[PDB]
């Protein structure tokens, strides 16, 4: 077996390397540290970190963000130190649960929410034009921000985008643990059952092939390790036997094969794809279909199936019934 | 943590689609053992002599029977709601007549209404019927009540801790999570659906596409009633001791037909007896009792679906002694 | 009225649904299978002879080139023409077309198989700011062996039949990575250096075992042009001769495991 | 037929069973003896499929199932159209997906590479048999595994999740669910990263590994480096069932109860109850 896929055996030190930025250079701030555990399955460096005007911008609107969380959470136990502790996973931040359309709610019943849901927006742009622009200084193209603008837009549709199609508020996400949670069932329950809604399938269709291709691209890199596969980006101006090697498992396996380079391409589109698929799925929810079992029924795709005890008449429609 | 195999499971949807009861024994038995505690029937006894609306002074309910048959009633309703407490409990000790202590009065109405469970609601309780047990189980206070905010402990014979007390407010959102199954859903949904009739269980549309009209703004009914109903569900499962399968093919929930069981039928009609229950029978009460049995409001303990089932998908896993005293219903 | 509702029992959401197959469908076959074939094509077959004009297929698979421009000085196009010179000592098992390739020489030597080598520049990878990136510790001077692991200077190497067969002199490292990617070993009893993978490397405290090749194969290992640095496609050569080793070291390993 | 630097590398040996008998190629496809047994199941498989639909209602592609026996059978055979063609199917599954991967540790040894690759499929095929065998042994029926339908099989994760009134709750399932999720953000961001990498545009020139590491260290304080990305990639996408199997098998043999109330171990400790 080659171990050096398992942990670094021998692990090196040497003066830390900084590329320049086309700006920010100074405010790169702390002093790198190593550390010989974590060096034995990464890199050992620790640091240092860019802390560009973003950055700040982010951090400040988060713990805004954080703080009208947390407060609000506390209030939910009369400020109990301790029972926050134990029940700190139920607790949570609420949209409004009356309806009062797009009315700006009353802050005891979801203007808190709205409020909290502004200010972490405003950090996600901020840490968006982070992404982005540290990909420009250091001369690099802007993939990553344009994958992770998806994941943005994808949040803010079932924060905000979705409730303002339907035009109601009391459509957002809680924020919590366990009410975070909740809110998917209330959300399947209230639009048909999310299993029938395509771009549900796709989403998840997409999500799975991160998890095939990730492992199978992570296992491949490292079983070509000996031949110096994890050196991508020269493996792809350059082909040598490692990649050579890799894609010839596959065409052999499966019939066909990548570049080097395009299976990163794959991968990139295929996280892209779970979360563009997700937000059509919401953009279409509520908006143009009500409930997605009904809409698959409509188009004859849902399955059926014989009952196995008797089929039960819905009793509110046989004559004489209380309502 | 964890819950030692085996398992025992039912079947209630078409094979494949994972539709069944999934039931630990130990926990099984301990609610069988529990619930045969009932009380066996009396022994019959002949009917002779007068009714007792000429021999006895003020029995305005059971009036039909005669003498041996009524008294037999009465050493009945002692065993199930006083049997520590004995006749003295509702009656002075020499003047059966009087109806100066507030049980008596109850006990009258309680009459009333169970005779009128076991006459009206027979599409919940059928041929099983309900008695005074299945609900006090042997004590004045029967263990599993609500009020109008959720309480802890869900049985009332358990002392509770500080944080239990309805009055520390650091212990509402535990209070309320024993009541939804440990959910964190933010509704009580008793005090929603159970205490009366002004609110919609049903939530989901029956078109696949919105109707213009009912679908924009506040027009909506809002996403919270979604959650309001889960919670119900949540509590109603763990009422039972089941979970949503026993009733409910996921597919749909919101389908009748094929996608839902005969349960599911009689759990709606469970419905609307728990509302004519409270809203008719157990809450208007608050006149009667004490103020040491009235909750923060003025509210009486009224009935949810634990009062009587207390775990078990049939009270009392289908024991019944409907036969055995026919002045409990039904009356023609 | 229904929201979403279009004429005769169409919707919107419906029109999507296709809408989104054919994205997927242009994504996946008229650019990501594209993408796929920047490399090793056009294919090969028994001779294509068709020496005046192109086959149409070969045409539409490929994508219009690209151009990367390369840090150090150049620039690279692909995909591209790239015909494998090199004279491949292998014979036909068979007349079918498929069927496998037998090696006529020593495999490991005439680097066939898994002891193969692509055929990349005859340069030296280097750092981002040009110096040399794979380099010894004797040159880099300012890389340590960390506190806590193996220093393997010293250790001997024993290769798969249990023989001492040479003597860890130095660490080649990656410096741009902070990475050791191959040991230098003197080869007992015949005076030369030579580099191994660290991933052929099981690196313990008193020796250096290495289960790919045999004692005596350590000395036709591939040699570097220079002392101090090595080129790509030497990278190439001196890997590839292990991985050859662990299908071609004993008659043995090329057969059915059972 | 082959790729311009195929020819160098495809020569015999490296087989597990059979040696030289199933050791070629057709077209690209690498056959050996697991190439074989691969074929032979998925021929008697989808045979077996399209024999059980053809006894079924309908043939729209979205409303066929195979379903699993009754409870009734427990572990034993089942009439063939009421559970028989669905043990059947599974066990040519099995033969298909081992065949498969079996398949792929043959050619990594032909091209002298790791066994990596078989080595990360087994984690899939281990959680098929987690869903259609370990967990139906433990309960006592073959029935408590799910149908081969494109939307039943929906259905029976619905239900089933339902069974234990929250299935989000479940603890093995929150594990699982977060290594889904960061193996999805993780693959965008190492496959977003390569190409911004030899990708800058306007003519700009391709960067290095210095650059890699760079970016992350700027933005994050912190970069795993090229080889420990691939090997974390693989350790993420492995554990989402790794440690989902774990709140799957739990569900009904170890938990009888709904997913929300076991964490009473923790809210209902008497120290703060
Ligand atoms: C415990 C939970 C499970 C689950 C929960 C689940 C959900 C919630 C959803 C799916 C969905 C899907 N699942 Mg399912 N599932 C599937 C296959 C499928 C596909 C129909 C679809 C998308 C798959 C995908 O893109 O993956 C990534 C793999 C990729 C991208 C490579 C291509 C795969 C190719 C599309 C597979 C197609 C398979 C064929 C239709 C079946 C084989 C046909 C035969 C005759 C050869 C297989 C083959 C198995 C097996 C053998 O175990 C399986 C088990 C499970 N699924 C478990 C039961 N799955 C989605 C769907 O849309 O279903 C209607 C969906 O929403
Ligand atoms: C009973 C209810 C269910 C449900 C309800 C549900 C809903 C309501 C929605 C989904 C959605 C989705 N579901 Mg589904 N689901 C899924 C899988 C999925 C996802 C692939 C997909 C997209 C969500 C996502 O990846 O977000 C992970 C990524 C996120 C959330 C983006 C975060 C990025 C962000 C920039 C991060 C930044 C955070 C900050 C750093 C922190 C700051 C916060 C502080 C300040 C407070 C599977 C595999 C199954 C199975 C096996 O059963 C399943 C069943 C269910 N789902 C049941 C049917 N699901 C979504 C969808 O696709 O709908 C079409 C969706 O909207
Ligand atoms: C209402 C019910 C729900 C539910 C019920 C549920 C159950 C009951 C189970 C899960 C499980 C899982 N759920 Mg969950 N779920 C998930 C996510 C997930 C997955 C991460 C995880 C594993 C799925 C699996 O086992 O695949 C199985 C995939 C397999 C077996 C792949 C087989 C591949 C095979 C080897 C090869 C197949 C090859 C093809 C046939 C060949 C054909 C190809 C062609 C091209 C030739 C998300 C992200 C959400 C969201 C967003 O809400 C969600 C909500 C729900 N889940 C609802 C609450 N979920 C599983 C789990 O781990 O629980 C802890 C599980 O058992
Ligand atoms: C399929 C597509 C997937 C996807 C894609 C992408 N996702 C990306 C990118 C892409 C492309 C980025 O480039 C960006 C990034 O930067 O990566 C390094 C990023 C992000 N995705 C995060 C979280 C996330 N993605 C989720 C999901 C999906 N994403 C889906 C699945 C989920 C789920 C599942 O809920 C979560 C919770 C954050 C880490 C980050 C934003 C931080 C922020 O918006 O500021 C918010 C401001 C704060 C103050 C919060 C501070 C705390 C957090 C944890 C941040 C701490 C970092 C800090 C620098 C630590 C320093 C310590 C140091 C000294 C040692
Ligand atoms: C965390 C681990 C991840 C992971 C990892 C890896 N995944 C790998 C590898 C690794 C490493 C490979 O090396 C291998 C491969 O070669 O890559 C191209 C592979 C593969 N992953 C496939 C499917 C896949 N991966 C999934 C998930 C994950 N993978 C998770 C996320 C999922 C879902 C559902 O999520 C699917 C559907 C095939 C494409 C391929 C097998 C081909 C095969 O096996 O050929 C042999 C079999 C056939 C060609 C068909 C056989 C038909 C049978 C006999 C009859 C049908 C019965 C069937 C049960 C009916 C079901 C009906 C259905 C509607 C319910
Ligand atoms: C007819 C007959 C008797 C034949 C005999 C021979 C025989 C056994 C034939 C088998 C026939 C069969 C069953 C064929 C079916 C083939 C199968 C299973 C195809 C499934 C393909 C699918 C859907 C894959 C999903 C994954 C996916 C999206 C891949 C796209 C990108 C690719 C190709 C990734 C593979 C890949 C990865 C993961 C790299 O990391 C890598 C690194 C460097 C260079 C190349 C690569 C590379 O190609
Ligand atoms: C409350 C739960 C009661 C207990 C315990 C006992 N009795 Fe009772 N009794 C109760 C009520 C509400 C009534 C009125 C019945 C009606 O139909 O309106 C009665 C009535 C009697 C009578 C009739 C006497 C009269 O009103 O003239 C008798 C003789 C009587 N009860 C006796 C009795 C005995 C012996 C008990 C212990 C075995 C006993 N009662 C318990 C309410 C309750
Ligand atoms: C559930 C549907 C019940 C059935 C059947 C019967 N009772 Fe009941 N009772 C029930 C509740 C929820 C309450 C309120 C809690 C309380 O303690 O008041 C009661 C109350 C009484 C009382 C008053 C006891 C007291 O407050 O100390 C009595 C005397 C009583 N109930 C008697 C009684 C009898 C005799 C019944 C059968 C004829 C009977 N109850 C049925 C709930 C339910
Ligand atoms: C039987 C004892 C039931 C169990 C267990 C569960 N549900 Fe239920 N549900 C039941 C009934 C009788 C009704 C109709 C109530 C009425 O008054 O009309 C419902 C309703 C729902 C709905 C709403 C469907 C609609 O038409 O809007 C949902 C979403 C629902 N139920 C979900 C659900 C879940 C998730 C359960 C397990 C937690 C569950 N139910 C259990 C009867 C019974
Ligand atoms: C006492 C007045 C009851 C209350 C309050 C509720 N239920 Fe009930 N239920 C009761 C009886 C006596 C029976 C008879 C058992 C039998 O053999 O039929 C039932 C039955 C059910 C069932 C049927 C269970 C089965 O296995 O067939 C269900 C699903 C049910 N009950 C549900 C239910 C719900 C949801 C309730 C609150 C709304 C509820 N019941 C209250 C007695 C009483
Ligand atoms: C016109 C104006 C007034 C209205 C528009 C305002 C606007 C754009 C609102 C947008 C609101 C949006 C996008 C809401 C979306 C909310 C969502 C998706 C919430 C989802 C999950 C929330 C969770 C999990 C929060 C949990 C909170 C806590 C754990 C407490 C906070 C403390 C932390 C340390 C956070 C850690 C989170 C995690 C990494 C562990
Ligand atoms: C995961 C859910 C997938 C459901 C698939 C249902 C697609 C319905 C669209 C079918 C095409 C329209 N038409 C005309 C054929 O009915
Ligand atoms: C449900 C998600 C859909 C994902 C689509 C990914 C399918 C990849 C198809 C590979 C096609 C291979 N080939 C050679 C035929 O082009
Ligand atoms: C229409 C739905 C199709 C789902 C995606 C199917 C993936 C196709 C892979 C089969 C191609 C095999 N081949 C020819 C490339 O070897
Ligand atoms: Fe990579």
């Amino acid at each position: 077996a080659d171990y050096q896929t398992i942990y670094t055996q021998i692990q090196a030190r040497g003066p830390h390397i900084t590329v320049s930025g086309e700006w920010g250079d100074n405010d790169r701030v702390g002093k790198p540290f190593y550390s010989y555990w974590l060096g034995k399955i990464g890199d050992a460096q620790i640091g240092p970190i860019y802390l560009g005007a973003s950055g700040i911008a982010a951090f400040a609107f988060g713990s805004t963000a954080i703080l009208i969380i947390l407060f609000n959470m506390a209030a939910e136990v009369h400020f109990d130190p301790l029972q926050f502790f134990r029940q700190f996973f139920w607790l949570g931040l609420y949209p409004p649960k009356a309806q009062y359309g797009m009315g700006i709610p009353p802050l005891h019943d979801g203007g808190w929410w709205l409020m909290a849901g502004l200010f972490m927006t405003l950090s996600l742009g901020s840490w968006w034009i982070r992404v982005y622009s540290r990909a420009r200084a250091l001369g690099l193209g802007t993939h990553i921000a344009w994958n992770f603008a998806a994941a943005i837009f994808f949040v803010l549709c079932i924060g905000c985008i979705h409730p303002t199609l339907v035009g109601s508020w009391s459509e957002g996400v809680p924020f919590g643990i366990w009410p975070h949670i909740d809110w998917l069932t209330a959300f399947s329950i209230r639009y048909g059952n999310f299993y029938y809604c395509p771009w549900h399938g796709f989403s998840i269709g997409f999500a799975y092939g991160c998890g095939l291709l990730f492992a199978a691209h992570g296992a491949t890199i490292l079983a070509v390790a000996r031949f110096g596969g994890d050196r991508e980006i020269e493996q792809i101006t350059d082909r040598g036997t490692a990649v050579e090697r890799a894609a010839l498992f596959w065409r052999w396996t499966i019939g066909f094969n990548a570049t080097i380079e395009s299976v990163h391409r794959w991968g990139w589109f295929f996280s892209l794809m779970v979360m563009v698929s997700a937000s059509v799925g919401i953009l279409l929810t509520g908006t143009f279909v009500d409930n997605w079992y009904l809409w698959c029924v409509k188009h004859g795709a849902a399955p059926d199936y014989p009952a196995y005890l008797p089929a039960t008449p819905d009793p509110a429609s046989l004559p004489g019934a209380p309502k | 943590c964890f819950e030692p195999p085996p398992a025992t499971t039912t079947q209630t949807g078409f094979r494949g689609l994972s539709m069944g009861e999934v039931l630990h024994p130990a926990t099984v038995k301990a609610k069988k053992e529990r619930d045969a505690q009932y009380p066996p029937a009396l022994a019959a006894v002949k009917a002779e002599g007068p009714p007792v609306s000429q021999v006895y002074k003020n029995v305005k309910v059971l009036g039909n029977l005669t003498e041996a048959e009524f008294l037999r009633t009465m050493t009945a309703i002692t065993e199930w709601v006083s049997p520590q407490e004995g006749c003295t409990y509702c009656h002075d000790e020499n003047n059966l007549a009087s109806e100066a202590k507030y049980p008596y009065v109850v006990a009258r109405r309680m009459l009333e209404m169970t005779r009128a469970i076991n006459t009206n609601w027979t599409q919940h309780v059928a041929q099983t019927g309900v008695t005074c047990y299945t609900c006090h189980r042997g004590t004045p206070l029967p263990p599993y009540v609500r009020y109008l905010e959720p309480t802890l402990p869900l049985n009332n014979r358990e002392t509770p801790t500080h944080v239990e007390r309805v009055e520390t407010r650091s212990g509402y959102v535990v209070r309320l999570a024993k009541y939804t199954a440990y959910s964190a859903l933010n509704y009580d949904p008793f005090t929603m659906f159970l205490a009366n009739d002004k609110r919609q269980v049903r939530v989901v549309p029956q078109t696949a596409l919105p109707l213009v009209g009912v679908s924009r703004g506040k027009e909506r009914r809002p996403l919270s009633d979604a959650y309001a109903t889960f919670a119900l569900m949540m509590s109603i499962s763990d009422s039972l001791g089941t979970n949503c399968t026993f009733c409910h093919n996921a597919q749909t929930f919101e389908s009748w037909g094929k996608k839902s069981t005969p349960q599911r039928a009689i759990a709606w009609w469970g419905i609307r007896m728990v509302r004519d229950l409270n809203m008719n029978y157990l809450a208007p009460l608050n006149a009667s009792l004490p103020a040491s049995r009235l909750g923060r409001q003025g509210e009486a303990p009224q009935a949810d679906c634990r009062t009587c089932h207390q775990g078990v998908t049939k009270p009392l896993f289908g024991a019944s002694r409907l036969k055995d005293y026919p002045e409990l219903g039904p009356i023609k | 009225m229904y929201h979403g509702a279009l004429a005769q029992h169409l919707d919107i959401a419906q029109l999507v649904w296709y809408a989104q197959w054919l994205v997927i469908w242009t994504v996946v076959l008229l650019y990501l299978r594209r993408e796929d074939r920047r490399e090793g094509y056009p294919l090969v077959e028994p001779l294509g002879l068709v020496k005046l004009a192109p086959e149409d297929g070969q045409v539409y698979e490929l994508p219009y080139p690209k151009t990367f421009v390369l840090p150090h000085g150049g620039t690279v196009t692909v995909p591209r023409r790239r015909p494998e010179t090199r004279e491949l000592k292998l014979a036909q098992t068979d007349g079918f077309e498929g069927a496998p390739l037998q090696p006529t020489g020593n495999p490991l030597v005439d680097a066939v198989g898994p002891a193969s080598y692509a055929e990349r520049a005859e340069v030296v990878d280097a750092t981002v700011d040009g110096k040399a990136k794979i380099v010894p510790l004797r040159v880099a001077t300012d890389f340590s062996i960390a506190e806590g692991d193996v220093d393997p200077r010293g250790l001997p190497v024993v290769a798969a039949d249990g023989v001492e067969a040479g003597t860890v002199t130095d660490l080649w490292v990656d410096r741009s990575e902070h990475y050791f990617r191959y040991l230098e070993l003197s080869v007992a009893g015949s005076a030369r250096t030579a580099l191994i993978p660290l991933g052929f490397c099981d690196v313990k405290k008193d020796k250096i075992v290495v289960t790919s090749i045999l004692s005596e194969q350590f000395a036709n290992v591939p040699r570097l042009q220079s002392r101090d640095q090595i080129t790509l496609r030497e990278e190439d050569k001196v890997s590839a001769y292990y991985a050859g080793g662990l299908l071609y070291a004993t008659p043995e390993r090329a057969e059915s495991l059972l | 037929a082959l790729l311009s630097f195929e020819r160098k590398y495809r020569v015999r040996g490296g087989t597990l069973i059979g040696g030289d008998l199933f050791d070629f190629w057709v077209g690209p496809y690498f056959v050996g003896f697991f190439g074989v047994s691969a074929i032979f199941f998925i021929f008697l498989g989808v045979s077996l499929i399209g024999y059980a639909a053809s006894q079924g209602p309908t043939w729209d592609p979205f409303a066929i199932s195979i379903n699993p026996p009754d409870l009734k059978y427990g572990l034993g055979a089942a009439p063939l159209l009421e559970g028989g063609f669905w043990q059947a199917i599974t066990v040519c599954a099995l033969g298909a997906f081992i065949s498969w991967m079996l398949r792929e540790v043959e050619i990594s040894r032909k091209l002298g590479i790791g066994w990596h690759v078989p080595l990360a499929f087994c984690v899939p095929i281990f959680m098929f048999c987690v869903l259609q065998v370990f967990r139906p042994l433990l309960l006592g029926s073959w029935g408590h595994a799910f149908p081969y339908g494109i939307l039943s099989h929906l259905d029976w994760v619905n239900n089933f999740g339902y069974q234990y009134l929250n299935w989000h709750y479940n603890p093995g399932h929150m594990s699982s669910v977060s290594f889904l999720f960061v193996n999805a953000m993780a693959l965008g961001l190492h496959g977003g990263l390569i190409l911004s990498v030899a990708n800058p545009g306007d003519g700009d020139k391709v960067k290095t590994a210095e650059h890699e590491n760079q970016y992350f260290r700027d933005v994050v304080g912190y970069s795993i480096g090229a080889l420990s990305i691939h090997r974390l990639g693989l350790f993420l996408a492995s554990n989402i069932f790794l440690t989902g199997a774990f709140g799957t098998i739990a569900s009904g043999p170890f938990w009888t109860r709904g997913w929300p109330e076991w964490w009473g171990w923790w809210l209902d400790i008497p120290f703060w109850s």
